[PDB]
């Protein structure tokens, strides 16, 4: 007997298949969580500057106070 | 390999970069085209639906 090279098929590899596809983000989800955040950034960043005020007025009252200087 | 192609099509076709670079240089298409005679690629890439292959 004379051996050769063998073939082989069972699945024959899937040649040509689109294995790109959509994930995460679909389009009006993500909008959500973007206004969302800029939403929840602005909030509470004017809160600190609301804090800022109670120091502002404080910090400035101290040359007010100060006279003999 | 039949995944191993598709990743470069996940990194270069579907970006924004080739879309606004690549698209719009030396459209020739023309019978001019068919006048300098490319032959693989070109006519076979843009045009006429001829290879020596069918």
């Amino acid at each position: 007997x004379x051996x050769x090279x063998x073939x082989x098929x069972x699945x024959x590899x899937x040649x040509x298949x689109x294995x790109x596809x959509x994930x995460x983000x679909x389009g009006y989800s993500m909008f959500a969580v973007g206004i969302g955040a800029l939403l929840f950034g602005y909030w509470s960043m004017m809160k600190w500057n609301r804090e800022r005020r109670r120091l502002q007025i404080e910090d400035f009252e101290a040359r007010i106070a100060l006279m003999p200087l | 390999f039949s995944l191993r192609i598709d990743e470069l099509e996940e990194m270069l076709t579907n970006n924004r970069i080739w879309r606004n670079r690549t698209v719009d240089i030396g459209i020739v298409t023309a019978e001019d085209a068919l006048n300098y005679g490319f032959s693989g690629v070109m006519l076979r890439g843009s045009g006429i639906q001829w290879d020596l292959r069918k």
